[PDB]
């Protein structure tokens, strides 16, 4: 079982094709090592893929005549409290066709229960006035509320200078999944319910980069966190081995490169590669394809200035004078530096760079610098031929997973 | 709350905590399951107001109860409703259902003057269990079994690419190729949404998984069905074959039936709740028998007259006296 | 299926203005293609030539944009456009409009400057409309419990490609074909001259008034039919 | 189907990001892989296994190192050499000579930091020079070489004025920017501002840089998951987005310490984006070996980033997708629920509440005029929406108490109306009739507030319709792109009780259904009032007022 | 520092706009929307050009905890697809004109 | 603040397939008018100023709700991209990678031409016809966009642009758009231009295929 959260890796000697073409099981024709690149798995917190993307730095943790006092509003209404008696359940929920007021008529037609607002918004609540017989008073009516999600009833109180008046409201608090198009937010009355939103008138560590990749077998990108608990720095050592009216060469800008009309591109190409020349060259620019960089500088007056058209000479914009380029940038690649440790390669626990330098902890070379190297911790597992590797390549394994 | 965190827990806490759970929660849960009483529609309607249930301290002390060979028990009183629709008048009375035995702090009941304890039983937890099976010649057939609170045995075995048997009993050997719709489910609308469908090319006894089963069925099959739902779903049956196929390819591991995570411990709380349910099951028959006699004689009985203490008291006395788990205190 | 109605004036009526050879393609080529495409697309459909105006509304399909809609709208737009111009042109509205534009756009001088700016600002190929607003939405709470006279007013609506205020239940009164084909051929790209000459030499207020006296007749029954 | 061991390997490289990275094994680990191949306990016959066995003794390692002539550290360095076939060497061919114009950055001046607008417009005239057409044929003509090509022969005035402004800005913000780096960036990382003793005077700030200019620099750090970082003489190192297994071949060419010619692709805010200088190699050309691309540049998540929508809006990332409601916004009914009416309703109740008490008993009210009336004590500590819990004789229900200050009440207008409406009922009593009043002056002002809100919903809706066709006829999206993604995008397991997959209605609803158990009570409760009654007739409540009025 | 919500949500703000602008816009002909202290959640399905005459309105985009303070006499153009709320603390009235694509 | 970039050819070099007089107004009036209007808008705002051409269009596009400056900003790029997409003695048939990519994605050039012409013909009203490279899909595509819309708003990289605005052909072809489209693909389209646009696009899409090691 894996002893740490991480992602599967094998350099070679593992069958890329699974054992059966529906399973994440691979066989080893030859014995090899299976590496688990350590990485924090923040699978216990919600990940918003619109803001959480690859290599994002995470400085914060993830989340996790009393009629005229009534009112017919959107999927809710208020009624005065004590002939329209009110019936409510023990906790109070009017599922469907439930009665909330009967209004026993002694004569055996309906008295208005609302101030007849001038705008009838399309509410889900439907009010019906079923008249019952009770025999077979007898024609005591009823008030039936229906919709097409649950209603809740809870009386509200209007306090003013001590005197008190009771007011029962019947909302339509839904599953909040239908509260799209914020206009349709009965939360407009939700604050008077059990809400505590600030009106902004009287209200007055964790680190780690995102290591997120898309495993298409899941149709959902999986997440790993690379932090100081997974990636460590190996101590400094010397592993990089290097092979006129002008100022000293300094790394810096040369200036904006204007587009060349002979190449009709808004941003100049300035360079082809081996593939590009034999794929993109219009049989007319061959005369211009140079193996050596030729630098031309022009002024606002349109004059073309080059200084010596035989050596790599460019202008420093900040100091406003010419200086030489470093190595003439020949077309053929030549080795300038040579690092002992290459990028991306693994090593075991007791590999020695030299006599003086201490041993290198197991892991993968993640960052290569001039002197020091940063390693992502990895745990190699030896596997004999005939063993069955559980999981595809770069699959996330949690602690205790086979 | 931090009972056993620091000190040694009380040896009788399991007995103590179970009984309090039964009194606090195991009573209304069973009482809420008591249905309405009516034949078709007449001048009769009987029901129990669960929220009004009360328990009265026993008159006799523990020493008196053992000396008199009585049963130290509390009296259960629930308000009951009766209406005679010919009169259309509501008659209300606080009826006496019966006696609920009470245990002392030491964890012992006394029934008919003898100290009796209710030992704990360990049972297989409700859920899905993938276990291999061998036959007279050897098949190594992976078998998925579904267990309910009733000890359901809905076995679901895979004979490779052939049919998937779903024998409820040993004689009920039946496939699921045509049981796609089965109970109330549908044809190949979701069957082809996972893996491949080329293979396809009772009401209440064992049909609900309960609170425990829903957690376990979601725990193994990774289902999004909320734990509030109790009844089994065809999605669960569909997902049963989904993980079953993975075992053939080597993904996953067979369940170990001896693992305690697959076992459930039922204490005196569970057993006393079950006997209460049986008492109410026998109680609804008594009132149904009573209303038939009352109608046949045409008398106006009070709600107390429709019930008797026999269904509640007798079942517990039968439980403590006959159930193997209810042993005499040593 | 509908026949192409020739403009109600001779083809050589405005030579000191937009020339005939422009009209030989604006009407003889552009409009002919629009109507004939409908004849090739409404051969055996459910409508098969019920009424030209409702075809645009029906083919609108509440924004679904059925393929026959574009030719249908263009056929009505250009046909409506031809009626908007008479050989006389220019002038000022006579009474019926005057009671409206003065109370809706301040004054005729303010309106004409506003109308020219709207047409000029119309990017790409499209149409600019001066349409009476008698909207009646087919949705809940659409009806005003207290209708007001000034609620139904005149609005300057600029519409791209081929869409007419008929799809808003509006009643267009006049329009200017701001499509480049209407004006690019004669006076190069000077749309400003096209808009100016259209307003000061081509507008038919009497035709607009006739199409306005019908506007508060479709509107004159909606409030009383119910 | 299946997959041979040539396309699954290709699939792993392309999709799984596989790469046969070198494993620098210890002699003990190397012996394990060379000896377990032959079996479990067998005489080692393969010469590789035999040699690996002899290497288990580091003393034997010394002999081989000594015999082959190595200082025992090259051997420790030889084991780290890349194994396998080398990639074909790069031959970067220039697309003609590069012509460079000293163009000041367009974004100058930075946010805020007002400068001489007259000077700024003089600088910005150089930007129009980009449209000048330059041909390679007319390049040697009037070319200047040597003394005539010196700086003193150059105008560069618009760029010189920018340098004057740039230098002034640098002095006034050198310390300010450095303090912000410490305040926000805890640890220095490639791409962050160079601070502390590592900072040297003369380093170019970000406003000096602009996309499209050519820079010469050296790669300082190589990151496997991020790319190579080039020092271009600025405070922030440039970044080349090389990601994933593409480094398997690029590492042969792009190695730390080499000098490169690089092109600035984009410049971003260092506070939000962690790599403010997005670069692109032009020598050597790596564009034919970069297959893994960053869809969006990596960003920070600073201390205050509570709203996810703000974060994605600061950068260019799409909004958070939501399940599409499936309802057309234009066909939804208009809204007339003006929010202030609910608050205004509370004021209306208070006006009638005080008046009813005042009219009921001529209390101490006569001492002070209604308009003159002041508020009571302790109104400050009333939380004004403060919640609560109450309980009736049969029902337990939540309670909300709403305080209302007497300041926001028109008592004088209300009492006159109260008296005026009071002087309108005795006429009904003079004829023995009721006097149900249509509406109160508070009610009618709610009508206009709803009318104003309804008017807002109306003219928006018709404007929405006109917006629909214009976008429909032009292809513009009706709703926000990215938001409201189609169904089934949010995973594969969605609890749908409506669907028969999650339906539990096999043979009727079971008696233990919580919905059915919570349905029989409503059957009991609604029939606890009516019993075995029969419905004579049934119609909606809106019709229940019409016929009574028509009476 | 985090960017201000104004340009973050590309909400055009024209504070203390001169009287010249109000003429050609026909602000005198814009509909009036008046309210007191209340909260108005809303999502702009179409571009809205709001001119404020008195009071002040604080708008918080949905999911945010920062408010945008608009005083009287300003011009606010809420873009499409903006989910926010309209908070108020004083009697507030506005003149507004919803604008479609390329309307004006 | 962008100068009016002249086409890489004299205005009379497109004869007889394109009259120079129509060039004098299409480039001299429409394009210059777009140039002047955009420069005035950029003078007002210092945020839109400083955006690169590709970034300015995408920012002004505002994810489907274009700013008032978008129409001017989008058009100046489209017209600039249009002149370079054409050349005297153009038309003919593309070769090398452009031909290979068209054959790889559209099956054949004749299939591409039919797809290109049908998109151009079905484009109702003012608009542009774009041969573009998809970043995510890594293939060529033909997209019709009305008015000033260009595929930069979707990060797609244009390769060949055709202007079907009525101002671009009415003075020469009037209602005969198809003939105008055909002569564009036969003697006007600069397939040499597409290769250079491909070369820059190749720096961001990598239309190639990797070299997976055997080990
Ligand atoms: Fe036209
Ligand atoms: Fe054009």
């Amino acid at each position: 079982y894996s002893d740490s959260e991480g992602e599967m890796h094998w350099s070679t000697d593992v069958s890329h094709a699974p054992e059966f073409t529906y399973s994440n099981v691979h066989l080893l024709p030859k014995t090899s090592h299976l590496w688990i690149l350590s990485g924090g798995s923040c699978g216990s917190s919600l990940i918003l893929f619109s803001i959480h993307k690859d290599q994002d730095q995470m400085n914060i943790p993830f989340l996790s005549n009393s009629d005229l006092l009534a009112k017919r509003r959107r999927n809710r209404f208020l009624i005065p409290f004590q002939g329209i008696s009110v019936e409510i359940p023990i906790n109070g929920i009017f599922r469907r066709n439930s009665i909330f007021a009967f209004f026993d008529d002694p004569r055996y037609n309906l008295a208005t229960l609302f101030p007849k607002d001038l705008f009838r918004e399309k509410d889900n609540i439907q009010l019906r006035v079923f008249n019952y017989i009770l025999y077979g008073q007898l024609v005591r009516t009823c008030l039936v509320l229906n919709w097409d999600e649950e209603v809740r009833a809870f009386f509200v109180e209007v306090n003013t200078k001590g005197l008190i008046r009771d007011f029962i409201r019947i909302g339509l608090v839904k599953s909040h999944i239908s509260y799209i198009r914020k206009r349709n937010n009965p939360p407009d009355s939700g604050l008077i319910s059990a809400d505590s939103m600030n009106p902004f008138y009287s209200i007055s560590q964790n680190h780690g980069t995102i290591r997120m990749f898309l495993n298409r077998n899941k149709e959902s990108q999986s997440l790993l966190i690379l932090s100081s608990s997974n990636c460590f720095r190996i101590g400094p050592f010397n592993h990089v081995k290097y092979h006129l009216i002008t100022i000293k060469n300094s790394s810096g800008p040369l200036g904006t490169a204007i587009q060349i009309s002979n190449f009709y591109s808004f941003l100049p190409l300035l360079t082809y590669n081996q593939i590009s020349v034999i794929k993109y060259l219009q049989l007319d620019n061959f005369k211009y394809i140079f193996q050596v960089i030729h630098s031309y500088l022009i002024d606002e007056n349109g004059r073309i200035f080059n200084l010596d058209p035989y050596s790599n000479l460019v202008l420093n914009p900040f100091k406003l004078n010419w200086y030489f380029l470093h190595q003439n940038y020949n077309n053929n690649y030549c080795e300038e530096t040579s690092t002992i440790i290459s990028l991306g390669q693994f090593f075991c626990e007791n590999v020695c760079i030299a006599k003086k330098e201490p041993y290198l902890k197991s892991g993968q070379v993640l960052i290569v610098q001039r002197d020091s190297v940063v390693i992502r911790s990895a745990k190699p597992y030896l596997a004999t031929p005939g063993a069955k590797v559980h999981g595809h390549y770069r699959e996330i394994l949690y602690e205790g997973d086979t | 709350g931090k009972e056993g965190t620091s000190t040694i827990p009380g040896f009788n806490q399991i007995q103590f905590e179970g009984f309090y759970r039964f009194i606090d929660q195991g009573l209304i849960e069973e009482l809420s399951k008591f249905p309405k009483i009516e034949d078709i529609d007449h001048e009769i309607e009987f029901q129990l107001f669960v929220e009004t249930y009360q328990l009265v301290e026993p008159l006799i002390k523990e020493r008196d109860a053992v000396y008199e060979s009585l049963t130290y028990s509390s009296e259960l009183y629930v308000s009951a409703g009766l209406i005679w629709k010919t009169n259309r008048n509501m008659q209300e009375q606080r009826i006496f259902i019966g006696n609920i035995p009470l245990m002392n702090s030491l964890g012992t009941f006394i029934v008919n003057g003898i100290y009796r304890v209710v030992i704990n039983q360990i049972l297989q937890s409700p859920g899905i269990y993938y276990q291999s099976e061998l036959d007279h010649n050897g098949i190594s057939v992976y078998t998925g079994t579904i267990i309910s609170d009733w000890g359901g045995r809905l076995e679901l075995e895979i004979d490779k690419k052939a049919r998937i048997w779903a024998r409820v009993s040993r004689k009920q050997k039946i496939s699921i190729l045509v049981l796609s719709s089965a109970m109330g489910s549908n044809l190949r609308e979701i069957l082809e949404n996972v893996c491949y469908p080329e293979i396809f090319l009772f009401f209440h006894q064992r049909c609900e998984l309960g609170r425990i089963g829903r957690r376990n069925i979601n725990w193994r099959l990774n289902l999004n069905i909320p734990q509030n739902n109790i009844f089994l779903l065809p999605r669960d049956i569909l997902a049963a074959a989904d993980h079953l196929i993975g075992m053939k390819f080597g993904m996953g591991t067979l369940d170990d039936m001896n693992h305690l995570k697959n076992k459930r411990i039922r204490s005196v709380a569970d057993l006393l709740q079950d006997q209460l349910g049986l008492a109410l099951a026998r109680l609804e028959n008594v009132v149904k028998g009573t209303i038939g006699g009352a109608i046949r004689h045409k008398l106006i009985p009070t709600p107390q007259n429709l019930v008797t203490s026999t269904p509640l008291t007798t079942t517990y006395e039968s439980f403590f006296g006959l159930h193997p788990l209810s042993q005499v205190l040593d | 299926g509908f026949e192409l109605k020739p403009p109600p004036y001779p083809l050589d009526a405005l030579e000191p203005h937009m020339s005939r050879e422009t009209l030989d393609y604006h009407w003889g080529k552009h409009h002919k293609t629009y109507v004939e495409n409908l004849n090739k697309q409404i051969v055996g459909t459910d409508l098969d030539g019920l009424s030209l105006e409702e075809v645009v509304l029906l083919s609108y399909n509440r924004g679904n944009m059925l393929p026959a809609f574009n030719n249908a709208a263009q056929a009505w737009n250009h046909e409506f456009f031809w009626e908007s111009i008479q050989p006389g042109g220019g002038g000022k509205p006579s009474g019926d409009l005057l009671r409206l534009i003065e109370r809706d756009f301040g004054s005729f001088s303010d309106f004409v400057e506003r109308f020219k700016a709207a047409a000029a600002s119309n990017f790409g190929s499209g149409w600019t409309w001066l349409a009476y607003k008698a909207n009646r939405l087919d949705v809940a709470n659409a009806v005003n419990p207290l209708p007001k006279e000034e609620d139904k007013k005149l609005v300057i609506v600029k519409t791209p490609n081929a869409v007419n205020p008929l799809v808003w239940d509006y009643s267009p009164l006049l329009t200017i074909d701001t499509w480049e084909h209407a004006y690019y051929l004669d006076f190069e790209n000077r749309r400003i001259e096209y808009i100016n000459t259209f307003m000061e030499k081509l507008v038919s207020w009497e035709t607009v008034s006739t199409r306005l006296e019908s506007a508060m007749a479709r509107a004159a029954q909606r409030e009383q039919e119910g | 189907d299946k997959d041979t061991e040539d396309e699954a390997r290709r699939r792993n490289w392309i999709e799984r990001g596989w790469a046969p990275w070198e494993e620098i094994l210890t002699p003990e680990a190397d012996f394990a892989r060379k000896s377990l191949n032959e079996g479990e306990e067998v005489p080692l016959q393969s010469p590789e296994a035999i040699e690996a066995f002899k290497m288990l003794r580091p003393s034997y390692r010394k002999k081989k190192i000594k015999e082959m002539g190595i200082t025992e550290d090259e051997w420790y360095a030889k084991q780290f050499e890349i194994r396998g076939d080398k990639p074909p060497p790069l031959d970067t061919s220039w697309a003609g000579p590069l012509v460079v114009r000293q163009i000041p950055p367009r974004d100058w001046p930075p946010k805020g930091w007002e400068v001489d607008r007259k000077e700024l417009e003089f600088i910005r005239e150089a930007h129009k020079l980009m449209a000048e057409r330059v041909w390679l044929e007319d390049l040697d003509k009037d070319l200047k070489v040597g003394e005539d090509a010196t700086v003193d022969k150059m105008c560069l005035e618009r760029f010189k004025v920018f340098l004057k402004q740039y230098n002034e800005w640098v002095e006034a913000n050198k310390d300010r920017l450095e303090e912000d780096s410490y305040k926000y960036d805890q640890d220095f990382y490639p791409g962050r501002r160079i601070r502390g003793k590592d900072y040297k005077e003369g380093m170019y700030e970000l406003p000096f840089y602009y996309p499209g200019m050519i820079c010469e620099g050296t790669v300082t750090t190589l990151h496997l998951y991020q790319g190579a970082f080039v020092d271009i003489g600025g405070v922030h190192e440039g970044w080349v987005p090389i990601k994933g297994n593409d480094w398997f071949w690029i590492r042969h060419f792009i190695r730390v310490g080499m000098h490169v010619i690089v092109e600035i692709t984009a410049k971003r805010d260092p506070y939000r984006f962690r790599f403010p200088l997005e670069l692109r190699f032009v020598h050597p050309n790596i564009d034919h070996m970069i297959f893994n691309k960053f869809d969006f540049p990596p960003i920070f998540h600073r201390d205050g980033d509570t709203n996810p929508d703000e974060i994605r809006r600061d950068c260019g990332r799409p909004p958070e997708p939501r399940k599409d409601p499936g309802s057309k916004p234009e066909e939804e009914g208009l809204l007339s629920d003006h929010p202030y009416v609910d608050k205004l309703w509370q004021l209306h109740v208070a006006e009638q509440m005080i008046l009813d008490d005042y009219e009921a008993n001529p209390e101490k009210y006569k001492g002070k005029k209604l308009s003159e009336l002041s508020d009571d004590e302790g109104f400050d500590e009333r939380k004004e929406i403060e919640h609560g819990e109450a309980y009736y004789k049969k029902t337990k229900l939540p309670k909300v108490i709403l305080k209302t200050s007497v300041k926001e009440l028109d008592l004088e207008a209300a009492l006159i109306e109260r008296k005026y409406h009071n002087k309108l009922m005795m006429e009904a009593k003079a004829r023995g009739e009721g006097y149900k009043i249509e509406k109160l002056r508070r009610n009618i002002e709610m009508d206009e507030y709803d009318s104003l809100h309804w008017r807002r919903s109306l003219e928006e809706r018709e404007a929405l319709l006109r917006d629909i066709s214009s976008r429909q006829a032009l292809g513009l999206p009706l709703e926000e792109p990215g938001r409201y993604k189609p169904g089934s995008f949010f995973g594969k397991d969605q609890y749908d009780p409506t669907s028969a997959l999650y339906q539990y209605d096999y043979w009727g609803e079971p008696k233990n259904s919580e919905i059915s158990k919570q349905e029989r009570m409503k059957d009991a409760h609604n029939k606890s009032i009516v019993g075995k009654g029969n419905v004579w007739y049934d119609m909606s409540y809106d019709d229940a007022i019409k016929q009574t009025i028509e009476r | 520092m985090q960017t201000p919500l104004e340009e973050l949500y590309n909400v055009k703000v024209e504070r203390k706009v001169s009287q010249r602008r109000l003429d050609e816009l026909g602000v005198s002909r814009w509909s009036v929307w008046k309210t007191g202290k209340c909260k108005l959640p809303w999502d702009w399905q179409v571009d809205q050009l709001v001119y404020i005459e008195e009071g002040e309105v604080r708008v918080v985009p949905e999911g945010s905890k920062r408010f945008m303070q608009f005083l009287a006499g300003d011009l606010v153009r809420y873009p499409k697809w903006l989910e926010a709320d309209l908070f108020f603390n004083a009697p507030y009235s506005e003149r507004y004109c919803f604008k479609a694509y390329a309307d004006d | 603040y962008y100068g009016l970039k002249t086409p890489p050819y004299p205005l009379d070099a497109l004869e007889p397939y394109m009259s120079r007089r129509t060039l004098e107004v299409h480039w001299g009036k429409h394009h210059r008018g777009y140039i002047d209007n955009l420069n005035k808008q950029l003078g007002k705002d210092d945020k839109l100023y400083g955006y690169t051409m590709e970034e300015l269009i995408k920012a002004t596009y505002n994810n489907g709700n274009p700013l008032p400056e978008f129409n001017n900003a989008a058009q100046v790029y489209n017209h600039d991209f249009f002149w370079e997409s054409m050349q005297p003695g153009g038309g003919d048939m593309p070769q090398k990678g452009v031909l290979e990519q068209i054959e790889k994605d559209f099956g054949s050039f004749t299939n591409f031409r039919e797809k290109f012409t049908n998109a151009a013909l079905t484009q109702f009203g003012s608009g542009w016809v774009w041969l573009v490279l998809k970043r995510e899909e890594r293939r060529l595509e033909v997209v019709k966009t009305s008015n000033a819309i260009n595929p930069l708003v979707w990060d797609d990289i244009p390769i060949i642009s055709l202007d079907v605005w009525e101002h671009s052909y009415y003075l020469d072809y009037k209602n005969e758009r198809g003939k105008y489209i055909n002569t564009f693909l036969n003697h006007l389209v600069s397939w040499n231009a597409a290769m250079s646009r491909m070369a820059r696009a190749e720096a961001f899409v990598n239309l190639g295929e990797p070299n997976i090691p055997i080990a």
